[PDB]
């Protein structure tokens, strides 16, 4: 992963240093992870139901150009390398009660 | 695992299930239920004594 | 009275890998990192709090 | 609603339904089901199949067969007590969840709308008794009552 | 809520959606590459279970009119249903329909037994309150029992 | 007859707590001039009844007691164990909030056997999945890595137009979960193209879609089922 042109090495991108310009891959095309998939990877406090802080690094592309497309924001996103599966498809849950 | 271990297998189905699609359709599905109930009472009265 | 309740989910989901292959946030190791190695309940409920 | 995009989609299931279908507001929302459909109906096949062009590849997909068939014994949804209003038990993990019949709502299909007048009750499996004793040819069966 | 505006911001939580639904694992699973990481584990499994009994809302005697008590670190609040109020929740009015009386909820576990034969157990009561005018029992088993850590 | 001149009792509690109880509540009723006259008896509602806890009643989970560890796994040094549902919360009842499974560090007392993949001619990507030579220097990116095409001066005919994937395409690649009724993981690379663009169209005045590998055909027929 080294000069991968990734960011791999979490905080530090250490694994990026001073390396050079013919050794960092065009890795992939596109970098923009799906729009809030930072939240997926907070740690949550079950008896006050709140999310907590960062926990896994869900932005870790191993290496890897694993685009997806969402047809729901219609672009391309750059899922991680570890992420199971990350799909959009919507549901809309509508519950009106007047008295 | 090489070595037959129910808990590393398993692990398996928890992650990705157990079967895939062969065939299927998409699309969408929209279900609606609407219920509307209205009741009124009118009272009118009068004496001349 | 009314009663509005209203969900739009439009990440159908998202399914993290298992503890085995997630990758954790450096902060998060570094205070795994400074554990004592020993039942003091003080530093991992700091670690629960955080 | 399931499928489609969200600001359509947000549009239709927003419409009250007094009028029935907002044809306008509905054929956005099929316009954008193009766009990003959702699954509705499927044919399975199971994954052990897949298991086809790996190191080991054959004792791995033996392996996950033998894997399969205890798991499917251990979390099979037939351990469930019966969903309400005919509902399909679902067994996520270790808890039982209901798919309710289109017609029926709240969180375990315990309440009908008024057009679900039906009553039938739909004979759901059993769990399959355990193997008997190998029979006079060696083979041994085991049965589900559908009870 | 107007359609337009419902319509623009149901478009909008495309963007910044938020986790509405989790399915969720102990946070001691994660615990990894380590020194020692095998037993940090465990002492945070033990940590998760000591939290969990340091602001189990069974140290809060109930709230009236459902308010569903919570330890907010030495002391609970009461969180009133809609347009209820004051330090139990005892004024005022619920609105919308209510199956009436009062829910049981638990004590706090006992301690537990040292897993005597291997077998650790413990009870609660389903004391505080005992379900009284028709509210439904506690939900949840009165004891469990655990292999020796 | 104006009926609310008789105010309702409070309602009944409920007649049981978690299995749809009935409760009740009638009108106060006092025979008066007003009652006799305004036609009362005809037209009110003298009591009324309704739905209560129509919950399911809820089911707490059991869980059985661990079994034995399992043999230490020679490539894995740490053997598992486990323990069963006797039965599932449902209805809301008690969550199996403890692990389902166990696992702990051993040291084997056997060595492996498992062979490197070895895949004689076919381009071992650096992830080991092993590809068609034909997809070596593809001019597209097979194996994620670009591991086929890190090296290669020269690229195959990439296709004149960045086509579009299928809509939702990955959804079809998705496990599914037949005990659970839930898609999992992604288990088919539905964005892997073999190195060719098939190409449908849902119509021509559409952009084609680019059709993947692993489907052999797609049909954009619109059906109301
Ligand atoms: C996907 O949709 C296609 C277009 O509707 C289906 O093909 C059609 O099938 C009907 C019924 O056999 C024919 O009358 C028609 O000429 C066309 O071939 C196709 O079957 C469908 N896919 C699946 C798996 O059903």
């Amino acid at each position: 992963l080294v000069c991968n042109g990734d960011s791999d090495c979490d905080e530090d991108s250490a694994d990026e240093d001073r390396c050079e310009d013919s050794e960092r891959r065009p890795s992939c095309d596109i970098d923009k992870p799906p729009p809030n998939i930072e939240l997926t990877g907070n740690g949550y406090n079950e008896l006050t139901g709140q999310f907590r802080n960062r926990v896994i690094n869900t932005k870790s592309f191993g290496g890897q150009c694993r685009k997806v497309f969402s047809g729901d924001g219609k672009d391309f996103y750059r899922l991680s390398g570890n992420v199971l599966s990350y799909t959009f498809q919507v549901k809309i849950n509508n519950d009106f009660n007047y008295e | 695992p090489l070595e037959y271990n129910s808990a590393l297998y398993s692990r398996i189905f928890d992650d990705f299930g157990t079967h895939y699609f062969t065939s299927g359709s998409l699309g969408g599905v929209y279900d609606l239920l609407y219920q509307f109930s209205s009741e009124e009472l009118k009272n009118s009265g009068l004496t001349e004594e | 009275q009314l009663l509005v309740v209203e969900n739009t989910v439009e990440v159908a989901q998202f399914i993290n890998n298992n503890p085995e292959f997630l990758q954790l946030a450096e902060p998060f190791w570094k205070e795994l990192s400074h554990l004592p190695s020993l039942y003091d309940y003080s530093a991992y409920r700091r670690l629960i709090d955080q | 609603i399931r499928g489609g995009r969200s600001e359509y989609g947000a549009a239709l299931a927003w419409e009250k339904g007094s009028s029935g279908l907002e044809e306008k507001t509905f054929s956005e929302w099929l316009e954008s089901v193009k766009e990003n459909p959702a699954v509705i109906d499927f044919e399975l096949a199971p994954i052990v199949d897949l298991v086809r062009n790996i190191p080991c590849a054959v004792t791995k997909r033996n392996n996950l067969r033998k894997a399969l068939q205890e798991y499917a014994a251990k979390f099979d949804p037939c351990q469930c007590a019966p969903c309400p209003n005919n509902g399909r038990p679902t067994l996520s993990g270790t808890e039982c969840l209901c798919v309710c019949q289109s017609g029926t709502y709240g969180e375990n299909c315990e309440k009908q709308s008024p057009d679900y007048k039906s009553n039938a009750v739909d004979g759901q499996w059993g769990c399959w008794s355990s193997w008997s004793t190998c029979d006079a040819t060696y083979k041994r069966s085991r049965t589900r009552e559908c009870n | 809520g107007n359609k337009r505006r419902y319509s623009a911001w149901a478009e909008s939580v495309t963007n910044l959606p938020q986790v509405i639904k989790q399915k969720l694992t102990p946070l001691y699973e994660l615990v990894k590459e380590v020194p020692c990481a095998s037993v940090k584990k465990l002492y945070l499994k033990w940590a998760l279970e000591e939290y969990l009994d340091e602001f189990d809302p069974c140290h809060c005697r109930p709230c009236q009119n459902g308010g569903l008590a919570t330890v907010e670190g030495t002391h609970c609040l009461c969180h009133c249903k809609p347009y209820t109020f004051g330090a139990a929740c005892e004024q005022g009015v619920l609105v919308g329909n209510q199956a009436g009386g009062v829910d049981g909820g638990w004590s706090c576990w006992s301690s537990w037994s040292p897993c005597v034969q291997g077998k650790k157990t413990r009870s609660r009561e389903c004391n505080n309150p005992p379900p009284s005018g028709g509210g439904r029992s506690c939900v949840g088993e009165t004891t469990e029992s655990t292999q020796c850590e | 007859c104006f009926c609310d001149h008789y105010a309702w009792t409070q309602w009944t509690s409920c007649s049981k707590t978690c299995n749809s109880g009935t409760q009740s509540r009638h009108r106060q009723i006092v025979v008066d001039k007003y009652y006799q006259e305004n036609f009362c008896e005809q037209i009110c509602s003298k009591q009324e009844t309704r739905e209560c806890n129509w919950q399911r009643c809820p089911i707490n989970c059991l869980l059985g007691d661990f079994g034995p560890w399992s043999d230490c796994d020679p490539c894995i040094e740490k053997q598992s164990k486990v323990r069963s549902v006797l039965r599932p919360s449902q209805f809301g009842g008690q969550p199996c909030t403890a692990p389902l499974v166990a696992f702990q560090p051993c040291i084997p007392s056997k060595l492996c056997k498992i062979e490197e993949a070895d895949c004689k001619n076919k381009f071992r990507c650096d992830s080991g999945r092993c590809i068609a030579r034909k997809l070596e220097c593809n001019g597209e990116n097979d194996c994620g890595d670009n591991s086929d095409e890190r090296d290669c001066g020269r690229t195959k005919a990439v296709c004149t137009r960045k086509y579009n994937p299928i809509p939702s395409v990955q959804l079809m690649g998705n496990g599914f979960h037949f005990l659970a009724g839930e898609p999992r993981g992604e288990v088919l690379d539905n964005s892997f193209t073999g190195g060719i663009c098939k190409t449908v169209k849902s119509s021509r005045t559409s952009n084609p879609y680019r059709v993947p590998a692993n489907l052999e055909n797609v049909g954009f027929e619109v059906q109301t089922a």
